[PDB]
């Protein structure tokens, strides 16, 4: 029941009706999730194989999967064990369950990020504004320790410390890792994470518009063709007198 | 003589879609009959292809839906067709019903009352479909609505706990809703055939409300091509939502798994239930809200009994036309109020619009038809 | 002037219903490739440098 | 059901019809069409417009009164 | 009296090839039929895709 | 150490007509609540109005400098 | 038909969907089964027409 | 439930925990057999008595 601040509309390059994601920004955004976000936030519905042919090669994505260890088994002795990741493994969860997560984050629960852009009003506009929107509390607002003022978060008191800042990571292609850059790239990747079908539906959408622009007037013409018998018919009444 | 007329199978198709005498002047508002038939078929095909991958268990109901949109080949296009097809279903239903009020088609009692049964079973179908993905709104939408049944006197809790299979919306509630969401669309299609059985006994009404037996045309080719064109516009409207805005009509909360402990801030239905959600919350009493909520749709069965005009269609009745669009705008007000929190001044507006709804249908519109009779001196 | 193209299209292809169908199924074969080829060329042009097939050459080996 | 030849009784009515392959499917589409659409809207605008304008007024007021009710005052 | 029944004038509706009452309609029958059937064929080619 | 384009163009939005008007209404609140330290009024309302006018200008110009 | 390379998860789920849809398709065909029957009436043990005794 | 991890046990859950689930299941399994008894009598009646002429 607090005051609300809605996010403005940033001109993302995938905003337009026919505009695809920027796959170089996807690539950079994955690096932000891995290096910064993955230590508190799960992404239970994205696997390394989904990256192949989107932002990494198959060989690149294989090497990326092999950089982490995941549990497998049982072996013939009934024991679980660790092996290098493969393309089919989902991204490692940072906590076994939400109760462990709350204990590690002063009682707050970092949500899964697989769908975060679709599960919050304002999508990437909201996420971009939250990460880049921290500021000092207004006069008369005193938040208890553990919580952080953020005017875009409901209630204005959020349990996540500001997670990004200048030079938080280095990009593989040399892009300056400014706070706004990091926010922009991670938001683009999260859009892809929540809607991997994004680019393909717009390609389909274009074909649907073109086919409709052809088929609608032709079918209309067929309707008028048949109906012309009726639309130009003339009547006359000749009763006996 | 003619194979199309004498064969036991083709004569039913012939006397329904080919040689049926139809009025020469039925307008675009008569296209929604076939479009509802297409939506029902379209929802069954996509619905079936989703059932080849969906599982009706809480531990995997949410993720099986995720599994479709990500891993299954063209699963994402099949799902959003199903979710948006339901909305197109309700667009057509409301045009279909509004056409019947304006033009007087409700005078076909058997056709109309079976239509009311079709509206109720389609609403019950979509209500149970929204539970299956098991998101936040899926759970809490099911909770607030099913809890209304506890307000029935002396059998409330026993009836609610029987529909739940326990003490709340839980595993047993999710599974049976899938079974009921599966069986009902076929029961709907059978009732839609009886809906046509009673219709063909009389033929279609027309915009004037005057009999068209003096001027009939065969349904083929004139209305086969007109329904095909109308169906093509339906696919345009559907695919624009599927391929450019598949999340416009849906709520973001449903992209979060169910949580019996954490409640979302604003629990709002889909757009095609907001008008009835507003009527529910505008009544303070609980049992009174259920009766008004059920009377909001069952009132349609009373329209034939409340017809006072010597004329059938509103085409020649200006004073009734104004009250008709007052009913639409008042329903567009309840829709708007339904998607807003229960706070000042929306509380008062929702109560005024709720009374105006039942006052327009029960009192004002019948009175206008009588005034219109006097002005014409009969 | 010889008869118009639509006149020679009728007597040669559309008069018989069988050839009318053969015209359509053959016209559907070439239309699909020509439309998919052209339509994809419009989608990629509007999204130049953003799709994976544009940045593919950078990570060859 | 109902069949042609058993519908009703008509007398002394002649109907002239042209084949669709000898007439235009869009005869004077913009010449006569646009004047007829203005006529059709003008003849019904006073029946349909007021209630949706009345909604637009209630929609605008109620949304303004809603925001200004939660904003603080010097009290 | 049925000899008084003249057919009304459809000049506002006739296609350009059918305006002259002194020219045979066979000269344009193939072109007129070809056009409306080309519309049907192209429509089926679209739905087939 | 680095030049974040956010903070640089933020200062370009702050020096606009509609933004400075919202700042002094907040500074008037910063002076109102600090004076009498016996109340529970907060200046959240005057801040979000300033952020609403500022960040609207930020979104229009920010993405031209990033990759 | 398998949805893979053997009888697996995808095969089990679709069989449930097909096992659900078919009995209603069956019942509709059983109505057409009666439509053609009533056109002639039933046979009888003798194979002789029973129109003289119905 | 139509998932391998619970398809077997959901059937077990019916015969044990669900009220009169065991009577509903065996009716379904044996009803299918009665279905095929009747189908084979129904078809055999048609061969013997010549009903296939329809
Ligand atoms: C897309 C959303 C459509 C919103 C509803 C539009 C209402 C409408 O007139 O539909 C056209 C269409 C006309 O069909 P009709 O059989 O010739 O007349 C129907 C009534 O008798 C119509 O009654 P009427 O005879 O009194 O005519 C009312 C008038 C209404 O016209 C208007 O009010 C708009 C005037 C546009 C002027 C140009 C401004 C630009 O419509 C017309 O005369 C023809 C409009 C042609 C469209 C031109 C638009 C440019 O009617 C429909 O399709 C109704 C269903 C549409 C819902 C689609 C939502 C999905
Ligand atoms: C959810 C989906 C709902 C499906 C609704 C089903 C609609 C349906 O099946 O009825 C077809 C029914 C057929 O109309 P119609 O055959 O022209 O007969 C109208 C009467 O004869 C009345 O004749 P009229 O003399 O009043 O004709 C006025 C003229 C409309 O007047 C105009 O030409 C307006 C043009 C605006 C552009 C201004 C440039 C200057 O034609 C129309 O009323 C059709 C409106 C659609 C115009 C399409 C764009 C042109 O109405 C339609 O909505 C046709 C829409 C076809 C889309 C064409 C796009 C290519
Ligand atoms: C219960 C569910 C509630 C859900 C709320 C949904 C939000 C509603 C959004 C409003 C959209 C409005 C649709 C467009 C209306 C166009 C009307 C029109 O063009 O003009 C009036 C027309 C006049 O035509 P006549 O036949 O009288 O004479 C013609 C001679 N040339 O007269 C007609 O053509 C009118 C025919 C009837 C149209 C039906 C539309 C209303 C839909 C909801 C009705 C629900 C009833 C319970
Ligand atoms: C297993 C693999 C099998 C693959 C087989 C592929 C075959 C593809 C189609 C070819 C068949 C053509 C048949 C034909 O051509 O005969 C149909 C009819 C004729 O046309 P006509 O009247 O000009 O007479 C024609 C007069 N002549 C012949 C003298 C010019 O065509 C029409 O009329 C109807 C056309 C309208 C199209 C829309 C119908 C679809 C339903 C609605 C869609 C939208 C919502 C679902
Ligand atoms: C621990 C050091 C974290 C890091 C690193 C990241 N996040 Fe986080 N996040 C964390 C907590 C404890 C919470 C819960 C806050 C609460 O009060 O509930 C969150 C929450 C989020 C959210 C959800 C906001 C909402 O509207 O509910 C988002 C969108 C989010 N976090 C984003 C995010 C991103 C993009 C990160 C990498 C740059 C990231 N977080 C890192 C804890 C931690
Ligand atoms: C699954 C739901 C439904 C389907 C598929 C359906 C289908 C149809 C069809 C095809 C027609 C004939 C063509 C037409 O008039 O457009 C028709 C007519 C009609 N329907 Fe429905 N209908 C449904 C529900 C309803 C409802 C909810 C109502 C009203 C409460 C209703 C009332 C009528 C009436 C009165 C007619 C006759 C209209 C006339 O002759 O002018 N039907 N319906
Ligand atoms: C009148 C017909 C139908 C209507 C109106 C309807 C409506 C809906 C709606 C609105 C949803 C919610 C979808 C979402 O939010 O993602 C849904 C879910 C679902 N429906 Fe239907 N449906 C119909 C027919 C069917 C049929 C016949 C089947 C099975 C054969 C089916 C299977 C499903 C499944 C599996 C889901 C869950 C998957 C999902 O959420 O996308 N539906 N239904
Ligand atoms: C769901 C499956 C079926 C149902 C519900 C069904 C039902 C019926 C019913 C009620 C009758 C009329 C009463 C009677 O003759 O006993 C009948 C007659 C008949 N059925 Fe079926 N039937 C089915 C399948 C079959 C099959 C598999 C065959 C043969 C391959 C068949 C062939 C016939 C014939 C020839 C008759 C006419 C018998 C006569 O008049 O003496 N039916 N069926
Ligand atoms: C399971 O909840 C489904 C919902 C939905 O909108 O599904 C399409 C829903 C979501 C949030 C809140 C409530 C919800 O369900 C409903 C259901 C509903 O059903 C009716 C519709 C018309 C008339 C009466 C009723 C009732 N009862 N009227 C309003 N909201």
């Amino acid at each position: 029941s607090d005051l609300e601040l809605h996010p403005p509309s940033y001109p993302w390059s995938h905003r337009g009706l026919l505009s695809s994601l920027d796959h170089t920004s996807i690539r950079r955004g994955f690096q932000v999730y891995k290096q910064v976000c993955s230590s508190c936030h799960s992404m239970d519905y994205v696997a390394y194989r989904h990256l192949v042919g989107v932002c990494y090669t198959e060989d690149e994505a294989k090497a990326l999967a092999e950089e982490v260890e995941v549990q497998d088994g049982p072996n013939e002795d009934g024991e679980m064990f660790m092996r290098p990741g493969k393309l089919s493994d989902y991204f490692p969860k940072p906590y076994p369950n939400p109760e462990a997560a709350r204990a590690a984050n002063n009682g707050a629960l970092p949500p899964d990020l697989s769908y975060i852009v679709r599960a919050r009003h304002g999508g990437e506009d909201y996420v971009f504004s939250l990460l880049t929107g921290y500021c000092e509390p207004p006069t008369g607002v005193s938040l208890r320790e553990g919580l952080y003022f953020n005017p875009y978060f409901p209630g204005q008191a959020i349990g996540m410390a500001p997670p990004i800042y200048n030079e938080v990571l280095e990009f593989d292609d040399g892009t300056p890792a400014t706070m706004s850059q990091v926010a922009k790239d991670v938001c683009t990747f999260l859009r892809w994470a929540a809607e991997p079908e994004h680019d393909h539906r717009k390609r389909m959408g274009l074909k649907m518009l073109l086919m409709m622009g052809l088929l609608l007037p032709l079918v209309y013409a067929m309707k008028r063709h048949k109906w012309s018998v009726l639309k130009s018919r003339k009547l006359a009444y000749r009763p006996p007198k | 003589t003619n194979i199309r007329k004498s064969h036991p199978l083709m004569k039913i198709v012939n006397n329904a879609f080919i040689d049926l005498p139809a009025p020469s002047n039925i307008s675009s508002w008569w296209n929604f009959g076939s479009l509802l038939g297409i939506c029902l078929i379209l929802q069954i095909l996509t619905g079936l292809f989703l059932a080849m991958h969906y599982t009706s268990d809480t531990t995997t109901a949410f993720s099986s839906v995720t599994h479709i949109c990500r891993d299954v080949n063209y699963g994402w296009i099949i799902r959003y067709m199903h979710a948006n097809g339901a909305s197109m279903f309700f667009i057509c239903l409301y045009m279909h019903v509004g056409r019947g009020l304006y033009y007087g088609s409700y005078t076909f009692l058997e056709t109309w009352n079976i239509g009311v049964i079709l509206l109720l079973t389609v609403m019950a179908t979509a209500f149970m479909g929204y539970v299956l993905p098991w998101g936040q709104m899926s759970f809490w939408g099911a909770t607030v609505i099913t809890n209304l049944l506890s307000a029935i006197p002396y059998i409330g809790t026993n009836l609610v706990e029987w529909i739940w299979g326990g003490f709340s919306v839980d595993k047993a509630t999710l599974t049976r809703f899938f079974a009921f969401h599966f069986i009902l669309p076929f029961i709907i299609m059978a009732i839609a055939m009886v809906h046509l059985l009673f219709l063909h006994e009389t033929g279609s009404n027309n915009p004037t409300g005057i009999s068209s037996d003096v001027d009939k045309i065969p349904f083929h080719p004139y209305y086969t091509i007109k329904d095909i064109l109308g169906a093509l516009l339906l696919i345009l409207a559907l695919m624009l939502l599927v391929l450019f805005a598949p999340d416009l009509l849906g709520d973001p909360d449903n992209y979060t798994p169910a949580n019996p402990l954490n409640t979302p801030p604003h629990i709002k239905p889909e757009w095609y239930f907001l008008f009835a959600y507003a009527i529910l919350r505008s009544i303070p009493n609980k049992l009174g809200g259920v009766l008004a909520l059920a009377f909001s749709i069952l009132i349609l069965a009373l329209i034939p009994l409340l017809h006072t005009s010597k004329q059938r269609s509103m085409m020649f009745r200006p004073l009734s036309q104004c009250l008709f669009w007052a009913l639409v705008a008042d329903l567009l007000t309840l829709t708007w109020i339904g998607g807003q929190p229960v706070e000042h001044p929306y509380i008062t507006i929702g109560q005024l619009a709720s009374v105006l709804y039942f006052l327009l249908i029960l009192v004002l519109m019948p009175t206008a038809g009588t005034i219109e009779n006097k002005l014409l001196k009969w | 002037v010889a008869p118009t193209l639509t006149a020679r299209l009728y007597s040669l292809l559309f008069r018989r219903t069988s050839t009318f169908a053969l015209t359509i199924v053959v016209g559907a074969l070439f239309f699909e490739r020509a439309f998919d080829q052209g339509a994809d060329a419009i989608y990629e042009h509007i999204n130049e440098g953003k799709l994976w097939k544009h940045i593919k050459h950078k990570y060859e080996n | 059901g109902r069949q042609f030849g058993h519908l009703t009784r008509v007398r002394h009515v002649i109907t002239y019809s042209l084949s669709p392959f000898e007439q235009r499917a869009f005869p004077h589409y913009f010449s006569k069409g646009i004047p007829n659409v203005l006529r059709r809207t003008r003849a019904c605008i006073l029946r349909v417009a007021p209630p949706f304008v009345a909604f637009y007024l209630v929609y605008t007021w109620g949304t303004q009164e809603f925001e200004k009710s939660k904003r603080k005052n010097p009290a | 009296s049925h000899t008084d029944i003249k057919v009304p004038d459809f000049s506002d509706y006739r296609r350009p090839e059918v305006l002259d009452s002194t020219k045979s309609s066979k000269e344009s029958s193939e072109a007129r039929k070809g056009f409306s059937y080309l519309v049907t064929a192209t429509t089926t080619v679209g739905v087939a895709y | 150490e680095l030049v974040d384009p956010l903070t640089t163009v933020r200062e370009q939005c702050e020096q606009l007509e509609k933004c400075v008007k919202a700042r002094e209404r907040l500074e008037l609140c910063d002076e109102r609540v600090s004076s009498r330290s016996q109340t529970e009024e907060d200046c959240t309302e005057e801040l979000l109005d300033f952020l609403h006018a500022r960040d609207h200008c930020v979104a229009h110009k920010l993405f031209n400098s990033l990759k």
